[PDB]
């Protein structure tokens, strides 16, 4: 993934 | 009672576990707002008390950039909390529409973001919950004001006046001060827009694992970085500001009205 990250949705709160 | 009697319900606009927010019109005065309608024979007492804590620090705020509570009604059986309607969705689906911002539209998005943000720490409010999917677009419209939205983390602080008030907020944007059991206070919504502004700039952002175990040890150690191509072209300025918000030591970290005076939000 060479430092690139997907976007992904964080909708949980810890 | 005055919900029933003053306003009529039109489509759903969004969800979660215990809520649903529809169009409605205050039908006398013309006018539209968003409803979250909360079944109150399904909550208990604790759930009733996080939703008035909600409503009283939404009353305290009064900003183009916050989403504005215009009436509370408890009616048998449902809890209307009466919003302004924005039709513009949530800077997280922004971003992915768009891939990621210029350096233009990221600091004018940011500025907006900052201003938000710094109205609620004079108000004494830390929101504790910063991220794209938090953050709403008054409209479609190019240029339309991106808005805070949900303080249902919110709480309100004394002066400056800091404590471990608890665990709480989403984790890619969590604080190192909130992992390490520190007191904490307006700072942590200073790193996160740091994430934020990461994440508008390269459609990334800078901390992110599978493994919760090892995206709280690179949070609590500030490692991320700029990869090459993307970040090559990112002015250094861009990547100052984001380095004095991502400030590991929430004292040395960027504060809203400082971070407001950085050249890349002031130089426009």
């Amino acid at each position: 993934s060479h430092g690139r990250r997907p976007l992904i949705r964080q909708d949980r709160i810890v | 009672t005055r919900f029933t009697e003053e306003y009529q319900l039109f489509e759903e606009l969004g969800k979660g576990a215990f809520s649903v927010v529809r169009r409605c019109v205050k039908v006398l005065a013309g006018q539209e707002y968003a409803a979250k309608i909360i079944n109150t024979k399904k909550l208990s007492a604790r759930d009733h008390q996080k939703l008035e804590r909600e409503a009283r620090i939404c009353r305290l705020l009064k900003h183009p950039n916050i989403v504005r509570l215009h009436d509370s009604i408890s009616e048998e059986g449902h809890h209307y909390l009466i919003f302004d309607l924005v039709t513009g969705g949530e800077l997280f689906e922004d971003i992915v529409a768009r891939e990621y911002y210029s350096e233009a539209d990221a600091s004018h998005c940011i500025q907006q973001i900052l201003e938000a943000v710094l109205h609620c720490h004079q108000m004494g409010v830390v929101h504790r919950n910063l991220k794209p999917e938090n953050l709403l677009l008054a409209s479609k419209l190019k240029g339309a004001a991106v808005k805070l939205a949900d303080f249902g983390l919110a709480i309100e602080v004394e002066g400056e006046q800091q404590a471990w008030f608890g665990f709480a907020g989403t984790p890619g944007y969590l604080s190192p001060e909130v992992l390490r059991k520190d007191p904490y206070g307006k700072p942590v919504d200073l790193w996160a827009c740091g994430v934020i502004l990461y994440i508008l700039l390269v459609g990334y952002p800078p901390f992110w694992d599978e493994d919760q175990h090892r995206l709280y040890k690179q949070i609590k150690a500030g490692a991320y970085d700029f990869p090459s191509p993307e970040w090559d072209t990112v002015t250094p300025e861009a990547k100052d500001l984001i380095n004095k918000m991502l400030t590991i030591n929430p004292s040395k970290r960027i504060t809203a009205a400082e971070a407001l005076k950085h050249p890349w939000i002031s130089h426009r």
